[PDB]
């Protein structure tokens, strides 16, 4: 699905 | 960081992996908090517990 990476 | 899981385990580190529900609610979850792997994330759909 829609993924995201937060830094 | 807090996600939409019932028990968001408050992942506190640099670089956090997120995934969004397809089942309707369209809310975001920490991948860790829902126990899914990046491959499962990018290759198939995710229905959260409420949208299941
Ligand atoms: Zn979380
Ligand atoms: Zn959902």
């Amino acid at each position: 699905a829609r993924t995201a990476q937060t830094a | 960081s807090v996600c939409a899981a019932q028990n968001c385990q408050r992942p506190c580190k640099d670089k956090v992996d997120w995934v969004q529900c397809d089942g309707g609610c369209d809310e975001w979850f920490h991948q860790v908090c829902v126990g899914v792997s990046p491959e499962m994330a990018e290759n198939e759909d995710y229905i959260c517990i409420n949208c299941a």
